[PDB]
């Protein structure tokens, strides 16, 4: 069960930075 | 829940990519 | 964040000092006195 | 100490025995000195490359470990795979964990490719690689909870292990429900979806008492009409009956008319006559009609303050369309009967909406309707309206009405009556794909009468709904870039949109061919075709195709149909959508802003998300008039059947709708949203809700079509009534026998209170002596001196429960009669009748 | 005593700091940003001190206290305070929070503080048992944030072993533990582990073993300044020994530039020690402003007499210094490098002659460098020319070492290339600044 959970725990880091990124791009836009 | 978390996360990543692509376009088009 | 890993292991002269100053050589007047005397004779 | 790496000198030697002690030793010390052995590589590699070494299978392990330490995973599995037994089987160490992770990570990539090209061209899969994964598959099976390996099972195809996992000990068949839900929701390949479904059905059949409810629901997506027909017959021959009824009653509430028409046909080849009677939809409308008529309660006071607040503008059509919602499927036309002179204050086209409004009010009336329509409205517009009105009553279920409609459409003034006629016939035989109807609809379209086209186009699309008819799509478009009369295109734009409903990959050419055509109307039809062809499955490819046009394209109309079209494809997951458009909805051209509201509305069918709402909150103040108009409609669309307790803005907007309508200096367009919004909030007397998603997770073809053509009200007011299709009575019928309607008393779980049915100068100071008199006057004054609440609502079989409360419903365990189909999902359910002395028959 | 009363006030403030750390630690876990922890970990060295036995006990009696075996592990390993009058129950976890197992971040952080206290209390074994268990705890723990808190503990754990003075028992452990990070794309943990590992390698002089590890391994570019400074020194030490001098100066000077302005009096002391010796072997007289600085004044004074020797070229003076100050060099780990110089003093004077003279006749070079014969200089003159310490051509037809005719660089392509490396970094800085910009998810 370990690999199936480590894999989700690295894709979680990538989506996390994407979400912080999408917020910024929304900010650069609305201005 | 090992599988369940997996598909929601990967779906989120795939969908957040679309938001990036659209926002990247709209920033460009707005600049026009 | 002191690097305690690397142990942190009179001449209170203010002026910044250049390498050439340390050079040990006889005073200038003695050089010229010799140089002038040598070519003088 | 082990502070050196000269062993690689041993592997430099030639004695085969001496290599083995070196190779063994490195694998005993590779975990630390991965550096030097990295430069060796070839030395260790050649040992395995050489087929004569005595312990080659040990060479790869050490070499593989060196590469795993170095980090070239692309080569680590290669050597790991080459070895065996000791290679990775140990399944104990971290290096094993990292190699296995990739190996099962590598496996899926090949298998996904393989399932793409299975016609012999499929690339080979190494047995050791399959060996390790299946060994893992055999590992994941026998280790611990199988609800995990199943996910990895379907992660890398491998249907055999999928069947093995669920069919194995599996604790209980509950994990079958878990797998089924995952197959429907988080599966993005239809071809796999079919293959997963076949496994889910096959497991269903072999069960001792197969779950008929799920199996028929499973089959519907699998598109197996004949298979369900044989299931129905055996259930009848086995004397099951009681379970057979729900399978039919659940079937009609999800499937398509073509599916039913085929499934009914198989049966024809006593009780079966009952089965046919209930699959065709006779019963559902009648019970759904009996519900709404028996449980109707529409606050006519709300309309009155809107009728008297109308400034005689074009908002007379709004009130005529507003009430249609407030009485959709209720037959309570008291308002139109009551206020009669005012009804006649609208003439020309609005007369066509009013005549149509009568049809929606008698929604689901059936046999009485044919005379019913002729009685009230027996005028080119009015007659055209009645014929269109007749279709609404028999919407999706014409049956016999189609033949009369076909005959009546042919004999017409070749004017408005033809316009209403085609729309009525198209609506009546919606999805029938009937050739006879289609040929006549074409002739009217080829008539090229402008107003005729706008209805023939939609009628052409609806009749061919989801048919992919190559002739229809080629023919429909061929008219588009060959006709003037923009109006005819407006119908054709949606008309060819619905022809591709739900294929979801099947054409994908009209989506690309149309999006490139210069004619902006066709482009919109291309964008809509993305909505109707990708409804539900939020394909990230399409959503990127569609947001693009809404940001770059120039013709603003296509831009709107771009942003708005998102909702149809994201409606299965209302969570993502309130975020995607949250920034679209402030775009510099107000058209794109409009698409945001309608996108938010269609997106969130009936949920009081309060996240979509808050986005529409600032919009409702938008300077543009049409951006405001859509905002209220989008808000009203999502806020249907929700009390202030359910969503804390519902009561806030209601007075905003009242304020906008009762205002005098707002543009009529904002009001049209206001009037329409009023009808949406109380549609069906607070007894219907709009939800494109079916009860069992399906895409509701009647409901989704309803909204799409409704959104095309900007181009035609009389299309407005098409939202009547999106009203699904939020009801649970306690049908026990075929016709018995017992007065079942069942209870809900309204926790802290009840909800649902909502609603029915200055004193001047004069400080000189004011206080002295008042302080002396007071002195003169002194001288003068739910726990048992509803949620146990004793409601007849027609009990209105909104979608959020279908779960908090408490089983009628107290009542002598309890339901045999699980009574937690609204709709029509079979009451499991207890011991004899059956009574409490209801049939008003 | 009021000193301890301020101490417990320091404890509570450290507890509040810890509670700030734990609340931020618990913040990052649910805050979806590992960045938060870095602030708590930077206060770690600051809060690392200022703690006695009462601190952890109340912290561990304030934190944890879930009745978990955790209390049973570190409470015995630290002296417990008496029934103190100011029993401020500092429990950021109340009931359910106590019932909920401590997140792997805070537990290690608290355990590290015990570990730090263990170091602060010289209890490297109780910390050893604490720490390896910490690792034995965090070895299984696979979160994304714990990698940071794990990284700090690692060096302390390497540091607890560092005071344990074995460094081979952790040679393997830190060697494998590193590989756990790299298979995780983790940023900080890989950085911290490598530096501690390398320190292990140089400490026993396995430069060959070390030179490999840097060869295959890649140091995360987006690494902590503190770490980036460290790795550059160790690589500089390795490169200098490997006879790649010119690169040794570039990294060491760059390593020095990254020193934490004024916190690490030591690191700047040692690097300058190698830089001065490294520079001498390459033929460059080091900067004088070094030897006068306050912190490095007496520390580098031993090297001072050397650099004066090389410029003077008085070999007798050079040997005299090694005889006296030489022994001290060994402890600094530089004696060997100085030994290289003793038979390399001729190079600089060959550079001094090539920097000023432009056509010096060989016989003259012999006179001004003390070379025994005009023939001997030729090999040395060419060799310095051969080794790229000069830019001259020896025309043996008439025995004159011509220097290269320098050109107008601004008309050649050198300035453009120097501007490119500059502009690429300047543009990259803009992207890195803009790329993060950390617009908080609009609240």
């Amino acid at each position: 069960r370990q690999y199936y959970l480590s894999k989700i725990e690295e894709l979680q880091l990538i989506v996390n930075d994407k979400s912080q990124n999408l917020r910024r791009l929304q900010a650069q836009r609305n201005e | 829940d090992l599988y369940s978390r997996y598909k929601k996360l990967q779906q989120e990543l795939e969908f957040l990519e679309v938001q990036e692509e659209y926002i990247k376009d709209e920033q460009k088009n707005l600049k026009k | 964040d002191e690097f305690e890993e690397f142990p942190a292991e009179e001449d209170a002269h203010v002026w910044e000092d250049n390498w050439d100053d340390d050079n040990v050589e006889d005073d200038f007047s003695n050089q010229l006195r010799a140089e002038l005397e040598k070519h003088g004779y | 100490i082990t502070s050196a790496a000269g062993i690689i000198s041993l592997l430099d030697e030639d004695e085969p025995q001496l290599k083995e002690f070196a190779l063994h030793k490195l694998n005993a010390v590779v975990n630390d000195f991965w550096a030097e052995i990295s430069e060796s590589v070839d030395k260790i590699e050649v040992l395995y490359e050489d087929e004569g070494f005595r312990s080659r299978q040990f060479a790869a392990l050490v070499a593989s470990k060196v590469f795993y330490h170095l980090g070239a995973f692309e080569e680590s599995l290669n050597y790991a795979l080459g070895a065996g037994d000791l290679f990775n089987v140990n399944d104990n160490s971290e290096y094993v964990e990292t190699i296995i992770a990739k190996c099962i990570d590598h496996y899926t990539k090949q298998c996904v490719e393989n399932a793409d090209l299975p016609e012999g061209e499929k690339k080979p899969i190494d047995q050791r690689l399959e060996g390790i994964v299946n060994k893992m598959f055999q590992r994941c099976l026998d280790d611990h909870k199988y609800k995990q390996a199943i996910g990895i099972a379907l992660e890398t195809r491998r249907l055999d292990v999928f069947e093995k996992t669920i069919l194995e000990s599996n604790d209980v068949p509950g994990m079958l429900a878990y797998s089924l839900k995952l197959c429907m929701s988080l599966m993005q390949n239809k071809q796999f979806r079919n293959k997963v479904l076949r496994v889910l059905v096959k497991i269903y059949m072999n069960l001792e008492k197969p779950d008929f409810i799920n199996v028929c629901q499973c089959l519907i997506f699998l598109d197996d009409p004949q298979a369900v027909s044989d299931i129905l017959e055996k259930l009848v021959k086995e004397d099951n009956l009681l379970m057979a009824y729900q399978i039919c009653f659940d079937l009609y509430e999800s499937a398509s008319q073509q599916f039913l028409s085929s499934v009914i046909q198989n049966l024809r080849t006593d009780q079966t006559l009952k089965m046919i009677k209930i699959l065709s939809g006779e019963m559902a409308i009648e019970l759904h009609l009996q519900f709404l008529i028996r449980n109707n309660n529409t606050d006519l006071m709300i309309l009155k303050n809107t009728k008297d607040a109308v400034r005689n503008s074009v908002c007379h059509t709004a009130t005529v369309i507003a009430n249609s919602f407030m009485h959709c499927g209720t037959t309570s036309d008291q308002f139109l009967r009551d206020n009669l002179e005012w009804l006649a204050r609208a003439t020309n086209w609005a007369k066509f909406t009013a005549t149509a409004s009568l049809g929606v009010i008698h929604k689901g009336h059936e046999k009485e309707a044919l005379q019913l329509m002729a009685t009230y409205l027996p005028s080119a517009y009015q007659e055209g309206g009645g014929l269109y009105a007749l279709g609404l009553i028999h919407a999706n279920h014409g049956g016999d009405i189609i033949d009369y409609l076909l005959n009546q459409l042919k004999n017409a003034s070749n004017d408005i009556v033809r316009h209403g006629g085609s729309l009525g016939l198209g609506l009546a035989a919606m999805g029938t794909a009937r050739q006879d109807v289609y040929d006549l609809l074409k002739t009217n379209l080829y008539q090229d009468d402008a107003v005729t086209g706008e209805a023939a186009g939609l009628a052409l699309g609806l009749v061919m709904l989801g048919s992919k008819n190559a002739q229809a799509i080629e023919d429909m478009v061929g008219y588009a870039q060959e006709t003037q009369h923009e109006k005819i295109l407006r119908g054709l734009a949606v008309g060819i949109a619905l022809v591709m409903y739900g294929r979801m990959e099947e054409a994908d050419a009209l989506i690309e061919s149309l999006c490139r055509d210069k004619d902006p109307i066709l482009r919109r039809s291309g964008m809509y075709t993305v909505a109707m062809a990708y409804c539900g499955s939020g394909n990230n490819k399409a959503i990127r195709r569609l947001l693009h046009v809404a940001v770059s394209d120039v013709n603003d109309d296509v831009r709107r149909a771009a942003v708005e079209s998102l909702g149809f494809i994201l409606f299965r997951t209302p969570e993502q959508c309130p975020s995607v458009v949250s920034l679209l909805s402030e775009s510099y051209n107000p058209h794109v802003r409009y698409g945001a509201a309608m996108a938010l509305g269609i997106c969130c069918a009936g949920t009081g998300n309060k996240e979509a709402i808050n986005l529409l909150e600032p919009m409702t103040n938008d300077p543009v008039n049409y951006v405001r108009q859509g905002a209220l409609i989008a808000s009203a669309l999502i806020m249907i059947q929700q009390t202030e307790i359910t969503c804390p803005k519902v009561n806030q907007f209601r007075q905003l709708y009242s304020k906008v309508i009762n205002d005098k200096h707002d543009d009529v367009m904002a009001k049209f949203g206001a009037i329409l919004a009023q009808g949406i909030l109380d549609a069906g007397g607070h007894n219907v809700t709009i939800s494109l998603q079916s009860r069992t997770g399906h895409t509701h073809m009647p409901s989704v079509v309803g909204v799409l053509v409704f959104t095309q009200f900007w181009f035609w007011f009389p299309l407005s009534h098409f939202l009547s299709l999106a009203y699904t009575p939020t009801c649970v019928i306690g049908l026990n026998k075929d016709l018995k309607m017992p007065k079942v008393q069942y209870k809900s779980n309204c926790k802290p209170s009840t909800f649902a049915y909502p609603a029915p100068k200055v004193s001047t100071a004069v400080l000189s002596i004011t206080a002295k008199a008042k302080k002396k006057e007071k002195e003169k004054e002194k001288k003068e001196e739910k726990e048992p609440e509803p949620n146990f609502q004793l409601l007849d079989n027609p009990a209105r429960v909104m979608p959020a409360q279908l779960k908090v419903l408490t089983m009628p365990e107290t009542c002598r009669y309890q339901p045999f189909k699980p009574l937690s999902i609204g709709g029509i359910i079979i009451l499991k009748d207890t011991s004899e002395d059956i009574e409490e028959l209801v049939e008003p | 005593a009021a000193a301890e009363h301020s101490q417990r006030e320091l404890d509570t403030v450290t507890l509040e700091d810890i509670k700030e750390h734990v609340k931020q630690l618990e913040k990052a876990v649910s805050g979806k940003e590992p960045r938060f922890v870095l602030r708590a970990l930077r206060m770690l060295p600051s809060t690392s001190r200022r703690l006695n036995h009462y601190v952890l006990y109340k912290a561990v009696q304030g934190f944890f206290t879930s009745n978990n075996a955790t209390r049973d592990f570190l409470l015995p390993f630290l002296e417990e305070p008496m029934d103190t009058e100011a029993d401020l129950q500092f429990r950021p976890r109340t009931g359910k929070a106590a019932s909920t197992p401590l997140l792997p971040e805070v537990e290690a952080y608290l355990q590290l503080l015990v570990v730090i206290f263990m170091m602060n209390s010289k209890r490297y074994k109780e910390a050893q048992k604490i720490s390896d268990d910490l690792m034995q705890k965090i070895s299984t723990q696979n979160r994304r944030a714990l990698d940071l808190v794990a990284a700090k503990c690692y060096y302390y754990h390497a540091r607890v072993y560092e005071f344990l003075d074995k460094l081979d028992v952790v040679r393997s452990f830190l060697h494998a533990r590193l590989r756990t990070a790299t298979l995780r794309h983790d940023a900080d943990g890989q950085a911290t582990l490598l530096n501690l590992l390398l320190r292990n390698y140089l400490h026993y002089s396995l430069y060959d073993q070390a030179e490999k590890l840097v060869s295959k391994s890649v140091f995360p570019e987006q690494a902590n300044n503190n770490e980036w400074a460290r790795y550059l020194y160790y690589t500089g030490r390795i490169k200098a020994i490997q006879l790649e001098y010119s690169e040794a100066r570039r990294t060491m000077t760059n390593a020095l530039r990254k020193a934490p302005q004024h916190t690490a009096v030591g690191f700047k002391q040692t690097v300058h020690k190698l830089l001065i010796v490294v520079e001498l072997l390459l033929g460059e007289i080091p900067d004088r402003l070094q030897f006068r600085q306050p912190s490095l004044k007496r520390s580098l004074m031993p090297y001072f007499l050397l650099t004066q020797a090389v410029r003077t070229g008085n070999l007798a003076k050079f040997n005299q210094v090694l005889d006296q100050f030489g022994e001290k060099f060994q402890a600094d780990g530089t004696y060997t490098l100085i030994i290289r110089l003793r038979h390399n003093v001729i190079k600089t004077g060959v550079r001094m002659i090539s920097l000023s003279y432009s056509r010096i006749s060989l016989a003259d070079i012999a006179q001004k460098l003390q070379l025994d014969s005009p023939e001997d200089a030729e090999f040395i003159v060419a060799k310095a020319i051969r080794d790229g310490v000069i830019e001259a051509s020896i025309n043996h037809e008439k025995g004159y070492v011509q220097s290269k005719e320098m050109i107008d660089i601004y008309s050649t392509r050198e300035p453009q290339l120097a501007f490119h490396q500059r502009i690429s970094f300047c543009l990259d800085i803009h992207n890195m600044s803009v790329k993060a910009m950390r617009f908080p998810p609009k609240s």
